[PDB]
């Protein structure tokens, strides 16, 4: 897929209405392809893991479409064990767990018996990541940032945007959702990306993965063959690039539009 | 300076006057523009020493000039082509207040100078060119024009046998004109460029502050209340001398811009004398073919002129000697 | 003599760019103002060449009124111009007419505006009244009077 | 007018002067509540700090920190702040502090500058070019030393390559001093990058350890954290004052503000540099600071050679809100008894005080605006404000049939001035 | 600017966006001169449709 | 590549101070030459005509 119009946020914590600021901070690209990582998840018999690790360009763009709460979080840090800080983030059932601590492994839910979604639609025997660690760095718990809205007949795709981008060390997330109904991947339109989370540690963040929680398999789907196809799809990664951006707000002092400024010369 | 280049601040006051008449200089150089768009307001409308009036009955040989001359309907004593070109000239405005630019109204009022072009139109409709050259005299307007014929070229006996089908000409025309500026949407180029340049040259100056000019940022109270008195100052004059030296290329960029409206302004002012004032022998002077006659109408920050030319066609070649 | 040369210069650079850029602001006032003093010597050439040197049909170009002579005068850095216009006066109104039918045939002034007093026809010349008797050499014919 | 034209007998005309400029009334300080001592005074109260190999970040949370408290304990050395200064700490707000446990050989403890290069910057730590922060240190040789050789100052001597600001990792490596495998541990052609100075408490003051305190900190978007426990005051909706909120030095006319800020937006800007609105740190109110209303004042004088009576004129300003109703040294210009003067008269570029405005309209002499024109003549010699005339009324009969030829005429000689050349001039 | 002023080196061309809008202004005045060249020549020589 | 980046702005915004000044002064020097110009671009429109 392509992301054509999405991956622009809000660039500095100041208001301004009517105004057509131009920009240099780091954003994602127009009109640049995305890859998808459509990860089947079965929980049957030996392994059914397919979430790979994510060489993390300069930042990433992450939306993921889901029910309630297939996506669970994300893994930073190069070594992915206990010798380097893991920026480990846990969306908990009515919480956030945003912790940096070293881990040796992450766990994983129990790949439970064949019989794994005739009636078991109980919700327990989580992964429970934070192997125990005598070196942590302090957790940043917080209100969850996980909101549905309940849609009826169809018709509604709750769409989960986040940017996760390091700058001078300091790490920050955007994020945004969007209950709009998608009729294709990455949809037409506008959403500008609110800041939401900041953070003041200092590591070398080269690599990156997913957390996905899929013990009761939902219309989950599989491929083998790589390339530019279509159907559905669980989440986006896009690597964000430095960029010259210039922004359009509202009198209300929504951002209204933005348009590139190293793409097309009639956008120059 | 004390409110642009300084935000109201005592210390950097102080290294103001450090710089000596840099100021007064600028203050100096603005004021003579000031006076000087006033000036050029005055060749260009207060040709004539008395105000005339129309007569309450208008007709002018069966030539129409309801399109020019003011309709006392109107709150706004203005011609309906005036309306129309007032109202396509678009004049933000409370940000550049705040920061010492100002903006002075000129002296006189968009309403004052339609009274000098009506005045400029009942001269020359009812008394000709006399009025520009003494007292007013009365003539008919059917033999006004047998008179600026006459001074192209062509006899007077030419206009009396087309009187009712040059007016059916001339009536057809004028209401042309009307049309013609609100199809063409770049019409008013020249007029809307004069506001469009000073609303950039504003917004370019108000914007320059930004420019932190080697100091830590652009805010002068920042380093105030941050940074300590002894050594700030080195950061402050940095400061102050960008923004010193980009008021500077403000100020010198208007007296360029001035200098070409004073060549535009003694233009009107001579075209005014000539083509309104009287008939110019001067070939494309006063429009394109042989002139006859010529209209001045208000407009914002200029004038527009509706030049009345002859021009031949339907043409036949013979054999001479 | 007060302060020590070798870090006397990062105050005197400090007072050249200022003495330097206060030298360069009156060099480019004076190239403004010695354009506008061309606009205006530019003009006095031009109507010395048209007011001076000749007769001008400019409306209120070398005076108010009608043009008829000009006489220069040495000024201190300018020229002064002594314009002698003709400016009509004791103007009277009559009644006109723009032509004269007396055979059936149409009559039209070959100069001049026909004027009558009240009783007689006279056709004169348009900035002094000089009426005169309508003869047959002072009018031509185009046409039937109808 | 004399003053700013440097004479004593100014001409008739108008004359810009001067600008007339309200001044505030009181001053307004507003701090958020919390106010919970900084606990990075604990810092000055310990004893080992750390040793510099995996350098940590005592980040300071959301309190105050009162930096006299930390001024009051014991003299400091170096103190060097080539950033905000060191001495007005107080009543400016600091969005996050960062701050490290730090100690070096007292040789290099004057090398805290981010230009000394070597093994302290290459290897040690790094301080950016674009940096602010301070430098602040105490005695630290006596409290903890070795006679043989304080080991446990150990550091990074060598690695891999320079180490760049605002990284920590441990150079846990052998370096390759020769053609040898370094994998494997070695001491010939592969020596372990590491070094103890091994101080002693008997010897000068340049080999001597000193605790080092490297205050990190940064301005930033986010609310305000750490400035004191300076008393917030009240809130005004009219009148202006001097804020200080959240150590934005400013001044201007405080009121509510009706744009709609996002649940987390902070701070309001126009299309300008200045900070239009403003979130109220208690209350969560959203304020709308706009500068205290001013104008430019000229005066209107008929020059001293006729008589002493001036007009002024106080340039777009609806005059009969700000400057009549001026409380006592409401304004820096003063000369305040002209508050209501002898007669107001509005006009479009600001009214006219010292001047009455006369139904009967006359050719005039010093312009103002907006078709208003000023002179000096009777109602008993006075400045009035006419409405300047266009000139004579005039009407002439135009008919079918009426001529107007003149029977006369007057050979008039009238004048016109023209510059030709300026004087010639030549710099060196 | 970007390469009369600095030598194309992203060191200097930092400095010099820093200094805000003196070469916008520049390269629009230029504009505006190269417009009033090709104007020039249209009322000179194209009076003639 | 000789002086040290943390002061070499130091001696680069004193060179691109003279450098853009001197720059400014030919954008300014060109708009009176080409006012003249204009002035004699119409002289030569209006003896055409
Ligand atoms: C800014 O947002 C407000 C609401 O927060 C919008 O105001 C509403 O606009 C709709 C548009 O038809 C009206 O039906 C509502 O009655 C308005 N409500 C209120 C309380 O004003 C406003 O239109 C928005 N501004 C825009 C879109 O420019
Ligand atoms: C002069 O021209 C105007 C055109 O503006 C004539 O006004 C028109 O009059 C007719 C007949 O009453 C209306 O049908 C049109 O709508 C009018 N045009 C308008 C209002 O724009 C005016 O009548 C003409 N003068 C004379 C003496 O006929
Ligand atoms: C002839 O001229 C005389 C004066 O030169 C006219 O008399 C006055 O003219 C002025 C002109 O503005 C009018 O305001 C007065 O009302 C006139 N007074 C009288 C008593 O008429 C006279 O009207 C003119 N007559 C003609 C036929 O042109
Ligand atoms: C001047 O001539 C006109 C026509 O040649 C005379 O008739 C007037 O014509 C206009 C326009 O058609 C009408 O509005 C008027 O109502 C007409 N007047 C009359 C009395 O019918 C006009 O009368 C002549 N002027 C004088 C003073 O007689
Ligand atoms: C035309 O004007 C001239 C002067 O403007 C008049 O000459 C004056 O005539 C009176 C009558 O005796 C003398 O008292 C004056 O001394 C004369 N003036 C001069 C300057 O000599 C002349 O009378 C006027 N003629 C008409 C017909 O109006
Ligand atoms: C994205 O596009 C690039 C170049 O257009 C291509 O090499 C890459 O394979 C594409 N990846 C996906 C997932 O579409
Ligand atoms: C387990 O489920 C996955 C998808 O949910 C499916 O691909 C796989 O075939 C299943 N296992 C078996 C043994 O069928
Ligand atoms: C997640 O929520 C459960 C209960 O809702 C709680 O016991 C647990 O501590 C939470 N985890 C985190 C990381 O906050
Ligand atoms: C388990 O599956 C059976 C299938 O017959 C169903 O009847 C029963 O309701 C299921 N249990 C639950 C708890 O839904
Ligand atoms: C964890 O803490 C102790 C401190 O010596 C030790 O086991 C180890 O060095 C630490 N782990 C790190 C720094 O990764
Ligand atoms: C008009 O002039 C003639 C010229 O002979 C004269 O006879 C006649 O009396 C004049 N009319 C009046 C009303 O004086
Ligand atoms: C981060 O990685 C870079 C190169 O991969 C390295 O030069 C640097 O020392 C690393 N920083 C840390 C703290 O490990
Ligand atoms: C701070 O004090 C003000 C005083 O009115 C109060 O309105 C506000 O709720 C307080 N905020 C907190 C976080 O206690
Ligand atoms: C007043 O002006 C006149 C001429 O304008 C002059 O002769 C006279 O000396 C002046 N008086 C004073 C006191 O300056
Ligand atoms: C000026 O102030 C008066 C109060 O006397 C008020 O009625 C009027 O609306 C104000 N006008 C403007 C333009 O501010
Ligand atoms: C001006 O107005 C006053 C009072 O309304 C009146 O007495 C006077 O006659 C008027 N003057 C003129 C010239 O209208």
């Amino acid at each position: 897929t392509n992301s054509f119009t999405r991956g622009v946020y809000y660039p500095d914590k100041v208001f301004r209405s009517s105004v057509l600021h131009s920009t240099q901070d780091l954003f994602l690209p127009f009109f640049s392809n995305v890859t998808w990582f459509h990860a089947i998840s079965g929980t049957n018999g030996t392994k059914r893991f397919d979430n790979p690790v994510l060489p993390f360009n300069d930042g990433v763009y992450f939306a993921s479409t889901e029910k309630s709460n297939i996506i669970r979080g994300w893994i930073f840090g190069t070594t992915l064990d206990s010798k380097t800080q893991s920026l480990l983030i846990v969306n908990n059932a009515t919480n956030v767990v945003i912790k940096v601590c070293e881990f040796q492994f992450c766990n994983d839910p129990f790949l439970d018996v064949y019989y794994h979604k005739n009636n078991k639609s109980w919700m327990e025997s989580e992964f429970r990541v934070y192997s125990s660690a005598n070196n942590c760095t302090f957790e940043y718990v917080s209100q969850p940032f996980l909101m549905d809205l309940e849609g009826k007949q169809g018709n509604f795709k709750n769409l989960r945007e986040f940017v996760f981008k390091n700058i001078d060390g300091y790490f920050k997330i955007y994020s945004k959702h969007t209950p709009i109904n998608l009729g294709r991947d990455l949809p037409q339109g506008f959403s500008a990306l609110e800041p939401l989370v900041d953070l003041p540690i200092g590591i070398n963040i080269t690599r990156f993965q997913t957390l996905l929680a899929l013990h009761r398999s939902y219309l989950t789907p599989g491929d083998s063959s790589s390339g530019w196809t279509a159907g559905a799809a669980a989440y986006y990664v896009g690597y964000l690039q430095p960029r010259t951006f210039l922004l359009k707000y509202n009198e209300n002092g929504t951002i209204t539009d933005a348009v590139d400024c190293a793409l097309d010369p009639l956008s120059e | 300076c004390t409110m642009y280049i300084c935000g109201d601040s005592t210390e950097c006051s102080n290294l103001l006057l450090q710089y000596g008449s840099f100021c007064t200089q600028l203050k100096r150089a603005l004021t003579g523009i000031a006076v000087e768009q006033d000036k050029n307001t005055q060749e260009v409308f207060a040709q004539v020493k008395q105000i005339y009036k129309t007569p309450p009955i208008k007709y002018f040989g069966g030539f129409n000039f309801s399109q020019i001359l003011p309709d006392p309907s109107k709150p706004s004593k203005r011609s309906p082509i005036e309306d129309l070109l007032f109202n396509k000239v678009t004049l933000l405005i409370c940000a550049q207040k705040f920061n010492g630019l100002t903006v002075l109204p000129p002296l006189l009022t968009d309403e004052m100078i339609a009274q000098y072009t009506s005045a400029l139109l009942a001269g020359t409709i009812t008394s000709g060119w006399t009025f520009g050259a003494g007292p007013a005299l009365q003539i008919p307007f059917p033999m006004q024009m047998a008179y600026r014929f006459n001074g192209i070229g062509v006899t007077q006996n030419v206009l009396y046998e087309n009187q009712k089908l040059i007016a059916n000409q001339f009536n057809s025309a004028i209401g042309k004109i009307q049309d013609s500026l609100s199809s063409t949407p770049s019409a008013l180029g020249k007029l809307q460029d004069v506001v469009n340049h000073n609303a950039q040259a504003l917004n370019t100056l108000v914007k320059q502050l930004s420019s932190k000019f080697g100091a830590i940022s652009s805010v002068l109270n920042d380093i105030l209340s941050r940074l300590d008195p002894p050594e700030a100052e080195v950061q402050i004059d940095r400061l102050i001398t960008g923004r010193l030296q980009s008021l500077q290329t403000y100020v010198t960029q208007q007296l360029i811009r001035a200098a070409e409206i004073r060549a535009s302004a003694n233009l009107a002012a001579t075209k005014m004398s000539e083509c309104v004032l009287g008939q110019s022998k001067r070939v494309d002077f006063c429009g394109k073919g042989y002139h006859l006659m010529s209209f001045p109408q208000s407009a914002p920050h200029g004038v527009v002129f509706l030049h009345v030319t002859y021009v031949p066609a339907q043409e036949k070649n013979f054999t001479t000697a | 003599s007060r302060l020590d040369p070798p870090e006397a210069e990062v105050q005197i650079d400090r007072l050249i760019t200022g003495r330097l850029q206060s030298l360069q602001t009156y060099v480019t006032q004076q190239l403004i103002r010695a354009a506008e003093i061309r606009a205006s010597a530019n003009l006095a050439a031009t109507k010395m060449s048209e007011c001076v040197l000749g007769q001008s049909k400019r409306v209120d170009f070398c005076g108010k009124g009608y043009h008829l002579m000009s006489f220069p005068q040495s000024a201190p850095h300018g020229v002064v111009f002594l314009h002698v216009t003709y400016v009509p006066a004791q103007e009277k109104n009559f009644t006109t007419a723009p032509a004269i039918c007396h055979d059936g045939k149409a009559h039209f002034p070959r100069e001049g505006v026909f004027v009558s007093n009240g009783t007689h026809w006279f056709v004169t010349q348009r900035n002094f009244y000089e009426p005169q008797i309508i003869t047959t050499d002072n009018t031509f014919v185009s046409g039937n009077c109808d | 007018t004399k003053c700013t034209l440097k004479s004593f007998t100014v001409e008739k005309g108008i004359y810009q002067t001067s600008n007339f400029r309200v001044q505030p009334t009181e001053s307004i300080v507003r701090f958020p509540n919390i106010t919970n001592l900084c606990p990075f005074d604990e810092v000055f109260n310990a004893t080992r700090f750390a040793s510099v190999y995996a350098w940590n970040r005592k980040r300071i949370s959301n309190c105050v920190a009162d930096y006299s408290v930390l001024y009051n304990f014991a003299p400091f050395f170096a103190f060097k702040c080539y950033g905000v200064s060191p001495t007005k700490l107080n009543d400016l707000c600091f969005t996050n502090v960062y701050a490290d446990s730090f100690v070096i050989r007292g040789n290099e403890v004057s090398q805290i500058a981010p230009g000394q290069t070597g093994n302290i910057a290459d290897y040690n730590y790094k301080l950016p070019d674009d940096f602010t922060g301070c430098v602040i240190a105490w005695n630290s040789n006596k409290l903890d030393s070795k006679v043989g050789g304080n080991y446990n100052y150990r550091y990074r001597l060598f690695r891999k390559s320079n180490l760049k600001p605002f990284e920590r990792d441990i150079s846990t490596e052998i370096y390759q001093a020769g053609n040898k495998p370094c994998n494997g541990v070695a001491g010939v052609n592969c020596y372990f990058p590491l070094q103890s100075y091994g101080f002693r408490p008997t010897y000068g003051v340049g080999h001597q350890p000193y605790r080092v305190v490297v205050l990190s900190f940064e301005l930033l978007h986010a609310p305000a954290t750490v400035c004191g426990p300076k008393k917030s005051t009240n809130l005004v909706k009219n009148k202006c004052v001097n804020f200080n909120f959240n150590g934005l030095t400013g001044t201007g006319v405080l009121t509510e503000s009706n744009k709609k800020f996002l649940p987390f937006q902070q701070f309001g800007r126009d299309i300008a540099d200045t900070t239009d609105a403003v979130r109220d740190p208690q209350t969560l109110e959203i304020l709308d600071i706009t500068p205290c209303s001013f104008g430019g004042v000229s005066v209107i004088t008929p020059g001293t050679n006729t008589s002493n009576q001036v007009a002024v004129l106080y340039q777009g300003v609806n005059c009969t809100e700000v400057p009549v109703a001026i409380h006592a040294d409401q304004l820096t210009p003063t000369w305040r008894v002209y508050s209501t003067g002898s007669n107001v008269f509005q006009t479009r570029a600001g009214c006219l005080i010292g001047a009455e405005y006369v139904n009967s309209s006359y050719e005039c002499d010093i312009p103002i605006g907006a078709g208003i024109c000023a002179s000096y003549q009777t109602q008993s010699q006075s400045i009035i404000a006419y409405t300047m005339s266009l000139g004579a009324e005039n009407s002439v009969a135009y008919s079918n049939n009426s001529i107007a030829i003149p029977t006369n005429f007057t050979i008039s000689v009238t004048t016109e001035i023209l510059p030709v050349s300026m004087t010639k001039t030549s710099v060196d």
